[PDB]
């Protein structure tokens, strides 16, 4: 039950300092080591520094005249601040509790993505991608939702708001002409029932704080 | 450097009382995480920790087969002897006689 | 300090088949090591510590092992759910630094399976933009091998489409794809019909889904 949640904000221009913070839930972060890890398509996983709440910190040889944390128990929450954020710097960032009596890491957040960019976020239009006659293939019908230009990445979708998981396909973003990312979401169901079930893709584009509820009905 | 061990500590041997008023515990670590420095704390009956009262600088676990010898001076009557740390803690009752 | 190297880089075997990953050393630090798997999208997830211990809610199938230079992750009988990326990583002590190996890619073979195509007129909203996108899907096919072709009046179109392919499904293994056509909303309306065509080493003759509204 011990849950971690990072919280960052997506984009960081070039030279500026990424803050991020991770919020606990399950147990407090006043005991046990705590870690912020990174993970790069390129590069792999990267730990980055851990803390002892008032007893001491350690980070890696390679980004500790760049890195800090701090720490706020009051709240259950810790924090990293890295600075003169390079384009090399966009990974997915974790926080992780350091597992305790061994060398491990025993539990992990979701990971947020930062990308490095002097570009502005743009939240993505939705469009639905409504089962028709052409989205038939005997009692099987196809539906989804087309989440258009947005940047940066990420991008998630679910369906009746986590309710409609079975034949959920999610594609990865394709990076159009514009610069600008593009990804479908579609999901196949019975032909006979889609005057009756309701299918509602829920759009989150974090960097915009945007969130977008679509209903995906016939025609 | 070194971390603190965050693992949990058993004893080895009954803790023994020497010539100086001191206390000789012996502790076997049961973490992977050595070498580490072993959390060593003097909580009184209140359950609010005390200050020092260590006689070992810098106790460490330098392998988790090896016990570790530790000496403290516990304060005059009731108090705990606690080795490790938050949750996987050790803490052993004391009755030092005649302040 | 420490520098682990996983040894093979990508691992191909059928479902019931064992598996083994290697995790070597460039020196000796401590004998526990720890072991995570990487499902697309998460996290990874502790699977095995100290070298042999499952951690919690690891299945029995999954057994570590090793002495000192190198540790071995052991899948007794691999199954579909077990696509992932496994990781090894041990504790460096000094300097002292958590250090991960680049991970080695699990693939799950199965049998050959044909795509289902679905095709999807552009949307009512989006037309009142600038913009029309046709969209293409393939669901469900093995191997991922697949041709898509566009006809728009039975004029083959080339530079106006994008293709993306999911990882594998962690149900059943296999492929999904979609192809987008995006054509202006002037050139959507020049023409009536809208085909995409797809050809796959299960169909032995190519499938072609279209529509002709709008």
């Amino acid at each position: 039950q011990v849950q971690l949640q990072e919280s960052g904000p997506g984009l960081v221009k070039p030279s500026e300092t990424l803050s991020l913070t991770c919020t606990v839930s399950g147990g407090s972060i006043d005991t046990y080591y705590w870690s912020w890890i990174r993970q790069t398509p390129g590069k792999g996983l990267e730990w980055i520094g851990c803390f002892y709440y008032s007893v001491d910190n350690h980070f890696n040889p390679s980004l500790e005249s760049r890195v800090t944390i701090s720490v706020d128990t009051s709240k259950n929450q810790f924090s990293l601040k890295m600075t003169s954020m390079t384009a090399s710097d966009t990974a997915v960032y974790y926080c992780a509790r350091n597992q305790p009596g061994g060398r491990a890491f025993d539990y992990w957040g979701p990971g947020t993505l930062v990308t490095v960019s002097s570009a502005s976020t743009k939240g993505p239009s939705v469009f639905p991608l409504a089962p028709s006659s052409k989205s038939t293939s005997g009692g099987t019908a196809a539906l989804g939702c087309l989440v258009k230009d947005y940047f940066p990445e990420p991008v998630t979708v679910s369906w009746n708001s986590g309710a409609l998981t079975s034949g959920v396909h999610t594609f990865p973003a394709v990076l159009q002409s514009s610069g600008l990312y593009s990804l479908s979401s579609v999901v196949t169901v019975p032909s006979s029932s889609l005057g009756t079930q309701t299918y509602i893709c829920n759009v989150n584009h974090k960097p915009s704080n945007t969130k977008v509820d679509k209903r995906v009905e016939p025609k | 450097s070194y971390v603190m061990c965050t693992g949990s500590f058993k004893l080895e041997k009954e803790v023994a009382e020497t010539q100086h008023g001191t206390v000789l515990v012996q502790v076997k670590y049961e973490g992977t995480d050595a070498p580490c420095k072993i959390p060593f704390s003097s909580q009184d009956e209140k359950g609010v920790t005390q200050n020092g009262r260590l006689i070992t600088a810098n106790p460490i676990v330098t392998d988790k087969e090896k016990p570790v010898n530790i000496e403290a001076e516990p304060p005059f009557g009731e108090s705990y002897i606690v080795v490790g740390a938050g949750e996987k803690a050790l803490k052993l009752s004391w009755f030092k006689k005649g302040s | 300090e420490i520098v682990l190297t996983q040894s093979p880089a990508t691992l191909s075997l059928s479902p019931g088949q064992r598996a083994t990953l290697s995790c070597r050393a460039s020196q000796s630090v401590s004998n526990y090591f720890a072991w995570y798997q990487q499902k697309p999208g998460q996290a990874p997830r502790l699977l095995i510590y100290d070298t042999s211990k499952r951690a919690t809610g690891t299945p029995a199938r999954f057994s570590g092992s090793g002495s000192g230079t190198d540790f071995t992750l052991t899948i007794s009988s691999l199954e579909p759910e077990d696509f992932a990326v496994y990781y090894c990583q041990e504790r460096n002590n000094w300097p002292l630094t958590w250090t991960f190996g680049l991970g080695t890619k699990v693939e799950i073979k199965r049998t050959v399976a044909a795509p289902s195509v679905f095709i999807f007129p552009p949307s009512d909203e989006q037309l009142k933009s600038g913009t029309a996108s046709v969209v293409c899907l393939l669901n469900n096919f093995y191997p991922r091998e697949a041709k898509v072709q566009w006809k728009v009046d039975n004029a083959l179109q080339s530079g106006n489409s994008q293709e993306s392919v999911t990882e594998q499904d962690s149900k059943d293994s296999t492929y999904s794809l979609s192809s987008t056509l995006t054509l202006s909303k002037a050139d959507y309306e020049k023409h009536k019909v809208y085909a995409c065509e797809v050809t796959h080493q299960g169909l032995s003759s190519p499938v072609t889904k279209s529509f002709n509204r709008g």
